[PDB]
C-alpha cells in the first residue's frame, strides 16, 4: 500500500501530527499503514486508530442521515437525491469494510491482553453496526448477527477479565445497549444492559483507575442519559 | 432523538 | 471529467445537497462539473462555487498553519513534520491550481455583468493569495504580482460600476486590504484602503440593497475590526 | 493575530 515504504515510528508520528491538524482521513491512512507493519498496537496507538476512523465514518454517517431524511421527505422529483445518498452510502461502506478488514487480517487475535481483545471486538461490533444503519435485505440480517456476535464475545471477555468501571468495558456496554435500541428493535435488552452496567460500576466505584477515571465517569453519565431518554 | 454512543474522546 | 455525463441542472442540485450534508469536496466537484458545461453561472451558482472551494482550501490552510508552526518550533528531530507539511502544501496548491484553471479556462470574460467580472477577478486574487501564503523564491514574486494585478483590475471595475455598499465591492476591498497587510508587507496601503472603503460605504449608506444589506453591514464591521487590530 | 478576510457566508 501507499504507506509500505514508511517506517512504523514515522507513520505513528504523522498520525499524531494529522490529529493536531484535524486531517482525520490522513490520520486513518497513517494508522492503516502502521497496522499493516504487522506489530501489535499499544493503548495509545489504538486511540489514534479509533479517533481517526471514527471521525471519518462520523462525517459520512452525518452526511448520509441528512441525505436520507431529504430522500424520505421527497418520497412523501428526479433521481438526484437517491443517487447522491447512494454515493455517500458506498463510501461509508468502503470505510467500514477497510476497518473490518484490518481487524480480521491484523488486530483480532486469540492471544493479547484483555484490553486489546475487548477493544478490537467492540470495534468490530461498532463497524458492523454502522453498516447495519444503511443496510437492507439478505446483506442486512448477515450484518446484524455479525455485530451482536462480536459485541457478545467482547462482553463475555470484559465481565470475566475487567473491573466494572473499566472504560473499554463501559464503552462496549454503552455501544451494545445502542445496538439493542437503535438496530435490533429490543428496547428491553437495551434498558436492562444499560441499567446493570451503570449499577455495577457504581457498586464497585472503588475500582476506578487513576489514569482513566474521567473516561469511566463520562461513560457512566452517558448510560444515565440514555436511561433518561429511554425513560 | 438518537441514543448517544461512546464518544470520540482522546484517551 | 468525472461529471461529464451528468446534466448541468443535476450537478447544481447535487451541489446544494452536498452543501446541506457539509460534504464540501463533493460540492466543489459538482460545481467544477457545472462550470465545465461552459454556460455562465448566476449569482446563486457563484455562491455555491465560492462556498465549496473556500471550505476545502480553508481546512487545508488551517492544517498547513498547524503543521508550519510545529515545524518552525522544531527548527528552534526527523524529517516527518517537514514531509507531512509538504504533503498538505502540495494538495493546497493543487486545489488553488484547479480554481485558477476554472477562472482562466471558463469564468473570466471581457463580457458579462460587473458583478460577475468583479467576483471572478476577486476570486483570482484570493487563490493567488492562498498560493502566496505557502510560496518561496522565483515562484513567489510571480504569485504576489498575479494576485495584486487581479485585485487592482477588480477594484478598477468595482469603483466605476458598483455602489460603494455593494457586498462584492466591499468583500473585494476587505480581501485586497488583507493582501496588503499579510502578504505584501504594506500596512499603510492596507489601512488606507480599509478606511477609504468603510468611510465611502457609510457616506453612501442609502445605497444598501434590500436583498444584500446584511452582507454589506457584515463586511463593513470586518473592515472596522481590522482597523482596530491594525489600530 | 491574523487579519480577518471575507467570510464564507452563504448569500
Ligand atoms: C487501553 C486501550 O486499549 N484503549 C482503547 C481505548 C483505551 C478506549 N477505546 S474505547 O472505545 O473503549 C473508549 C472508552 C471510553 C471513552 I470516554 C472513549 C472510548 C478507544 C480509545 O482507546
Ligand atoms: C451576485 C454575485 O455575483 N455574488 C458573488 C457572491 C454574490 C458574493 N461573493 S463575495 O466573495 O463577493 C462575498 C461578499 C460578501 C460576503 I458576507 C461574502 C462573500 C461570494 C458569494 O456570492
Ligand atoms: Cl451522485
Ligand atoms: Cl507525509
Ligand atoms: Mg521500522
Ligand atoms: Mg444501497
Ligand atoms: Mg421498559
Ligand atoms: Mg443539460
Ligand atoms: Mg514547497
Ligand atoms: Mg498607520
Amino acid at each position: 500500500g501507499a504507506m509500505g515504504s514508511m517506517e512504523r515510528a514515522s507513520l505513528i508520528q504523522k498520525a499524531k501530527l494529522a490529529e493536531q491538524a484535524e486531517r482525520y482521513e490522513d490520520m486513518a491512512a497513517f494508522m492503516k499503514g502502521a497496522v499493516e507493519k504487522g506489530e501489535e498496537l499499544s493503548c495509545e496507538e489504538r486511540n489514534l486508530l479509533s479517533v481517526a476512523y471514527k471521525n471519518v465514518v462520523g462525517g459520512q454517517r452525518a452526511a448520509w442521515r441528512v441525505l436520507s431524511s431529504i430522500e424520505q421527505k421527497s418520497n412523501e422529483k428526479g433521481p438526484e437525491v437517491r443517487e447522491y445518498r447512494e454515493k455517500v452510502e458506498t463510501e461509508l461502506q468502503g470505510v467500514c469494510d477497510t476497518v473490518l478488514g484490518l481487524l480480521d487480517s491484523h488486530l483480532i487475535k486469540e492471544a493479547g491482553d484483555a484490553e486489546s481483545r475487548v477493544f478490537y471486538l467492540k470495534m468490530k461490533g461498532d463497524y458492523y453496526r454502522y453498516l447495519a444503519e444503511v443496510a437492507t435485505g439478505d446483506d442486512k440480517k448477515r450484518i446484524i448477527d455479525s455485530a451482536r456476535s462480536a459485541y457478545q464475545e467482547a462482553m463475555d471477555i470484559s465481565k470475566k477479565e475487567m473491573p466494572p468501571t473499566n472504560p473499554i468495558r463501559l464503552g462496549l456496554a454503552l455501544n451494545f445497549s445502542v445496538f439493542h435500541y437503535e438496530i435490533a428493535n429490543s428496547p428491553e435488552e437495551a434498558i436492562s444492559l444499560a441499567k446493570t452496567t451503570f449499577d455495577e460500576a457504581m457498586a464497585d466505584l472503588h475500582t476506578l483507575s487513576e489514569d482513566s477515571y474521567k473516561d469511566s465517569t463520562l461513560i457512566m453519565q452517558l448510560l444515565r442519559d440514555n436511561l433518561t431518554l429511554w425513560t | 432523538i438518537r441514543s448517544t454512543s461512546t464518544p470520540n474522546v482522546h484517551m
